[PDB]
RNA sequence: GGCUUUCAGUCGGAUGUUUGCCGC
RNA sequence: GGUAAACAUCCGACUGGAAGCU
């Protein structure tokens, strides 16, 4: 009625050819496609056609399409088939394996696939119960030869994948084949093992025996299949089978690591095996790999990592072997720590020797990889005490020194590593990113190494220093010297800080210490980048001066000279970055020095005082930033007077010029009036590029702000009570009996507070569009974000400008832009720090809260996101958190109330803009995310500890309370998935848990639950939110539905709810 | 014209395989998702520092009911790109499928994995959750056919791999 | 239902390390 | 020195994958 077998085969050949034709009419294509679909659905003689096309004579393309048919029939048409038809199709396909395919070495990989897919498809249709002799049938086919055995391996691996890993079958049918698999798993895995074992053997003697290449090549190909298909089971199957015959499977897999043709397969089996997670006791037998026998083949294969140039085949094996060795160490670390029967392997020395082989190899990738396992080895409760590990650290750190040197670019040719870096990373950018992030992790691991062998680490950091000191825009840049110096510094500094934690007060190489300290001191450079390492090496070595205070002056000399300039050139050329970097770096070391050893710097105080006084004498000489770092340092030494009045007098004298300029009559006007202010700073004016007087003004104002902040941040009573008493710092003691301190800088700072709040208020007012429009067109984005700060928070990276260059010149607009951002943050910083510094002399200030509200919180409606975030973090968070409860009433309450109300309102409106939906807008979306997190965090830290005192306390307030609940439950509706869980689990609940008994205004109850639901509505998709929100929804319907009845009102508006199933649950809780 | 290589493009329906290619060839962005039927082979020429290099790109339809020969298009391929969408979590789940199918039919070919449409508001598939490429030792590049972010990176890497010249420039 | 260890996710907290930026 | 962002080690908050227990 339809067609004859002969006729269809003909068109099917014409259709497969047109489809494979790269250059065929698109129209002929569709008709070919439409032919085949129809054929595969309706044609009753498909199997005769499939078997015909599928036959060895045709072109591979055609054979494959024949086989694809026989697969499509098993897969879509089995149910519309007679028992006889099936038995016929089965026997034909089984015949196909028997001898309907080409022999082994001829025969495309794809045909083996297509034939294989058909068997697997029939196995999944009916393996356990209608096809019981399948395992025997395959076992029979496999004895016929290698072409067959390979085919069986293709099938057992596809079958293992589809049912277990991809599990692509209905749940029910899937489950039964897996149970069957497991039941037969000893048989199946025994079969995989012996196949492998014999095939390898035959390949063994026959390999190098000239007149037998075809059989060596064949027995090999089966090995590869076995290893491949084994790799399908090795991770999922019970550990019984792996361990099976005195662990023969794992033994051979090690032996095969030294056979070039089977290694990658065997490495891949080892890898999966040893990454097997789960029950700790199931991994215990993995320790066999540490055995004498296995370790031998492991080490042998690892020794061949001679690294003699990049051979793609070998290097790819090494990347694999390496991961095997990594996982096997993490296994060891995980099994030992748990004391559970696992005792340190005898052969541990061999594992290490072998691991070290990869640690010292040229390849960046290979070295980086070892790090994590080394980090696990070095923090082991037990293995860091192992002496085989102790023994290995000299060789390890020796490796790390080289690892520290930033050599091996994909583009350059300087070192062996360069070759491989090309294999592994597209560009230098991909290389950098890997390198730098690698070295972060490398950092922590190297410390643990030093912590375990402090003597050696110091000795080798020592010798690398002595070495660097005497070796090697045409002065210095990114030359081999600088790169060598930076790595050397970094190692040493790392080594010394570590040493002064582990070695007792007495094991210190003092003599060798000062030895090096001297050499560093006497060394000399006119080159900024080198000096900058010098300065670091001084600070690293500086704990030595504790023993030999004679050296202090030299130390001061070294640092202060660097502060002043870099004699690249003075008032004639522009300041290069590396120059302004060392100066900053020196000033930094000055603070670190004074902050860390101050009894030490103490005897030398007048001299430093005098020095800094001299340096500031010419107001034009140092940077404001430099000026203040020095003042900061001076403050830090005065902490050591440990005496109130003594410090009181110093600081008032230190601050005496700053007070002058700040409390000045015309400064007051500048600080209070917006027009006075715009004036002082030069946004009023259009020489369209001679800002000149404007700059100096806005630098003096920065100077005061920088100072006030400096003093507040650093001033300190003695940290020892008994001592704090004696210098007259203790004012009395708390109810709980904790001393109450007064701080020497209180009187002085408090005097500057009115002008600060003055400036703060004014600065905030400038953000009004009618104030902002008062700026001149040159400077209209004076108060916008620096393009620096933009690509910053969009993740859009930057190029690295050379430190020997000043190409980016400080634009008049960019100059102001930097000023505003810093002045804004710095003012708030002082207020942030005022609380924890002054204590209850700041908190008890009269009408503080009102002053703060009218200044700091004055113009929020116009204050942007990027300003408010800084404000909250730097100012509000600390103001509140450091407040003694006595005044949660006085000021915390009157401030947080209006703040939370506002913030919440601001955010909801911000979120509705976002819910409404190039770079310029997309950017602002990011700032809403970060602000929201900041706000939620602020709320959490405030009352979550269940609530803190000021949690309880703020709740016992009308406005505060409402604002905390609204905000918290509204958070669930914002599209930021990070806040959902945080707020839900930590915040939403204990808030309601506080306002159970009493007034739960009916309208409030209904809203609360609707808002939790909007949460489930917004998120949904995300497993984190949903679970967490469901539970929270459940807690509200359970503490609130025994009392109120309007909760159910809400439930019934939810799409698809059986009211009957509701009723049943509703009454279940209203009875017992 | 010179060497010429066979390139196989696989992945779920709607991950933008056809649009990625239509771009490279013409240089225009296609908006409507007209479902691909089977395959559409496209030649792409790349004047390198080593001469012109051609790419026969087999744009195979990854819609269940529309792939023609499917596995048959992989026949004698020499490099492949497996593509998925970051809007659809499902498409990254299905990557190991597209992979098993490829290596089985033609083993040892360089494959590049590609997460498309990174220009879309919020990525459901987070850049940190992408680990498959590391377990199967393949290259990855998140990309966009509307944005052109890493537009040529997959071709360049393949080209680099086939010719065995790490310094190869497009 | 009452009490716990192991294994992946989504966070949370605490240290630690690294990389950017800081002439106003 | 300060500030922001990445990663790593450790001890909870819940979703889900094996069991011990009153
Ligand atoms: N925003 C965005 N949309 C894209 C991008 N790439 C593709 N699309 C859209 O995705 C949809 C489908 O793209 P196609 O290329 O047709 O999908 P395909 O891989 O050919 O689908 P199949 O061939 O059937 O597997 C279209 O609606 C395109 O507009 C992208 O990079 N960004
Ligand atoms: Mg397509």
């Amino acid at each position: 009625a339809m067609d004859q077998v002969n006729a269809l085969c003909e068109q099917l050949v014409k259709a497969v050819t047109v489809m494979m034709d790269p250059n065929s009419t698109q129209r002929y294509r569709l008709e070919a496609l439409k032919f085949c679909e129809e054929f595969k659905e309706k044609c009753p003689i498909c199997v005769p056609c499939g078997l015909r096309l599928a036959e060895k004579t045709q072109v591979a393309i055609v054979r494959h399409f024949g086989l694809q048919i026989l697969e499509h029939v098993v897969k879509f048409r089995w149910n519309g088939m007679s028992r006889l038809e099936k038995v016929y199709l089965k026997n034909s396909v089984m015949e196909l394996i028997a001898n309907g395919t080409l022999n082994i070495l001829e025969e495309e990989n794809h045909i083996k696939d297509a034939l294989s897919r058909i068997v697997v498809e029939m196995i999944k249709r009916e393996w356990p119960q209608h096809w019981p002799d399948m395992l025997i049938e395959l076992d029979t086919l496999s004895k016929q030869g290698e072409t067959q055995t390979e085919l069986v391996m293709f099938i057992l691996l596809r079958l293992a994948e589809d049912v277990v890993t991809f599990q692509t079958l209905p749940p029910q049918r899937r489950r039964d084949i897996q149970q069957t698999l497991t039941q037969n798993m000893e048989r199946i895995f025994s079969f995989l093992l012996n196949t492998l074992q014999e095939n390898v053997n035959k390949y063994q003697q026959v390999k190098t025996d000239t007149s037998q290449e075809s059989k060596a090549q064949a027995n090999c190909r089966v090995g590869v299949a076995a290893l491949n298909t084994l790799a399908g089971y090795i991770d999922w199957v019970s550990m019984s089978h792996i361990t099976a015959e005195n662990c023969k499977l794992l033994e051979i897999l090690c032996l095969l690591l030294n056979e070039q043709e089977l290694q990658l397969g065997a490495a891949e089996c080892l890898l999966i095996a040893v990454s097997r997670k789960g029950k700790l006791e199931d991994r215990k037998p993995l320790m066999v790999l540490f055995g004498d026998v296995a370790m031998h083949y492991i080490l042998s294969a690892a020794q061949t990592a001679d690294g003699g140039g990049l051979v793609e085949k070998h290097y790819v094996f090494l990347k694999r072997l390496c991961q095997v060795l990594c996982a096997l160490g993490n296994q060891l670390c995980a099994l030992l720590g748990a004391d559970s029967d696992v005792e340190t392997p005898s052969n541990f020395g061999k594992y290490l020797e072998s691991f070290l082989a990869f640690t010292t190899h040229p390849s960046q990738f290979l070295r980086s990889s070892t790090q994590m396992t080394w980090g696990a080895l070095f923090r082991h409760e037990i293995l860091s005490r192992d002496p085989l590990l102790l023994a290995i650290i000299p060789k390890y750190l020796r490796a790390s020194m080289t690892n520290l040197v930033k050599m091996g670019f994909p583009s350059k040719t300087d070192s062996p590593s360069c070759e491989y870096s090309r294999f592994d990373f597209d560009s230098d950018e991909d290389f950098n990113a890997f390198f730098n992030s690698s070295r972060a992790q490398q950092g922590e691991v190297m410390r643990l190494a030093c912590r375990l062998d402090p003597k050696t680490s110091f000795q080798m950091a020592g010798e690398w220093l002595k070495y660097q000191l005497s070796t090697f825009s045409l002065c210095s840049v990114f030359s081999p010297s600088f790169v060598q110096w930076e790595a050397m510094t970094l190692f040493l500094e790392s080594v010394i800080t570590q040493m002064f934690r582990t070695l007792n007060r007495e094991e210190i190489p003092v003599n060798d210490g000062i030895e090096l300290l001297q050499m560093v001191l006497n060394f000399d450079t006119k080159d900024p980048l080198i000096l900058s390492c010098v300065l670091t090496n001084v600070s690293a070595l500086f704990p030595f001066v504790t023993y030999r205070p004679e050296f202090l002056p030299q130390v001061f000399s070294k640092l202060f000279s660097s502060v002043t300039f870099e004699t690249v050139e003075e008032s004639k050329a522009p300041r290069t970055r590396a120059v302004r970097n060392v100066r900053r770096h020196a000033c930094s070391s000055i603070i670190k020095m004074c902050r860390d050893y101050p009894q030490l710097v103490l005897p030398n105080f007048d001299m430093l005082y005098n020095h800094v006084k001299q340096l500031l004498s010419n107001e034009l000489l140092l940077t404001q930033m430099e000026k203040c770092a020095l003042m900061e340092a001076l403050v830090l030494i005065s902490n050591q007077f440990k005496n109130y009045e003594r410090q009181k007098v110093f600081l008032e004298e230190l601050m005496a010029p700053v007070a002058s300029i700040w409390l000045s009559q015309d400064m007051h006007r500048v600080l209070s009036d917006v027009d006075a202010f715009i004036a002082y700073v030069g946004t009023d004016q259009k020489d369209p590029g001679l800002e000149d007087p404007c700059g100096l003004n806005r630098a003096r104002m920065s100077f005061c702000v920088y100072s006030i902040l400096g003093v507040v941040k650093r001033t300190c009573w003695p940290t020892d009570l008994e001592e704090a008493k004696a210098g007259g710092f203790v004012v009395g003691y708390t109810s709980s009996g904790n001393p109450i301190f007064r701080n020497p800088c209180t009187e002085q700072i408090l005097k500057l507070l009115d002008n600060l709040l003055a400036l703060i208020r004014t600065h905030n007012t400038l953000y009004a569009p009618e104030m902002l429009a008062k700026m001149a067109e040159p400077f209209t984005k004076a108060l916008d974000m620096l393009d620096a700060e933009k690509s910053a928070i969009l993740g859009l990276p930057q190029p690295l400008l050379e430190l020997n260059d000043s190409p980016v010149f400080k634009t008049v607009l960019e100059r102001m832009q930097r000023f505003f951002s810093t002045l804004y943050e710095n003012c708030f910083h002082i207020l942030g720090k005022a609380g924890p510094s002054m204590q209850q002399d700041f908190y008890t200030v009269e009408d503080l809260a009102t002053q703060l509200l009218s200044s700091a919180f004055v113009n929020l409606n116009n204050i942007p996101d990027y300003r408010l975030r800084p404000m909250l973090r730097v100012f509000v968070k600390p103001l509140v958190l450091f407040c003694p409860p006595e005044h949660y009433e006085a000021l915390v309450s009157p401030i947080l109330g209006p703040l939370f109300t506002y913030l919440h309102m601001r955010l909801s409106q911000k979120w509705q803009v976002i819910n409404q939906r190039e770079s310029q807008e997309m950017l602002e979306e990011q700032l809403v995310r970060m602000l929201t997190r900041e706000v939620m965090d602020l709320i959490t830290v405030c009352c979550v500890s269940e609530l803190t005192d000021l949690g309880k306390c703020l709740m016992k307030h009308e406005d505060v309370c409402t604002a905390l609940l609204i905000t918290a439950f509204n958070s669930l509706a914002w599209k930021d998935t990070l806040s959902c869980q945080r707020t839900t689990s930590q915040l939403c609940w204990p808030l309601l848990k506080q306002v159970l008994s009493g007034t739960l205004l009916a309208d409030a109850v209904t809203w609360l639950f609707t808002s939790v639901l909007k949460g489930l509505q917004m998120h949904g998709q995300h497993d984190g939110c949903m679970a967490s929100l469901v539970h929270l929804a459940f807690q509200i319907y359970e503490a609130l539905r025994p009392r109120y009845l309007e909760i159910r009102a809400v439930m019934e508006q939810i799409p698809e709810i059986q009211k009957d199933s509701l009723d049943q649950f509703d009454c279940k809780l209203l009875n017992p | 014209p010179q060497v010429q290589f066979k390139l196989v493009l696989v992945g779920d329906g709607g991950t933008g395989k056809t649009t990625f290619v239509k771009r490279h060839l013409t240089g225009e962005f296609e908006k409507k998702y007209v479902a691909t039927l089977g395959v559409e082979v496209h030649p792409l020429v790349f004047h390198t520092n080593r001469g012109p290099i051609k790419f026969n790109v087999w744009d195979t339809a990854g819609q269940e009911k529309f792939g023609g020969l499917r596995d048959g298009y992989y026949i004698q391929a020499q490099c492949a790109i497996i593509m998925f969408d970051v809007t659809s979590r499902v498409t990254y789940k299905n990557v190991p499928n597209w992979h098993r199918d490829l290596v089985r039919v033609c083993e040892n070919i360089p494959i590049v994995l590609c997460g498309n449409k990174v220009d879309i508001k919020d990525r459901k598939v987070k850049a940190k959750s992408i680990v498959f490429h590391r377990k199967k030792n393949l290259q990855y590049y998140d990309i966009s056919a509307k944005s052109n972010y890493n537009f040529e990176k997959p071709f360049l890497w393949l080209a680099r791999k086939l010719i065995g010249d790490p310094n190869l420039e497009f």
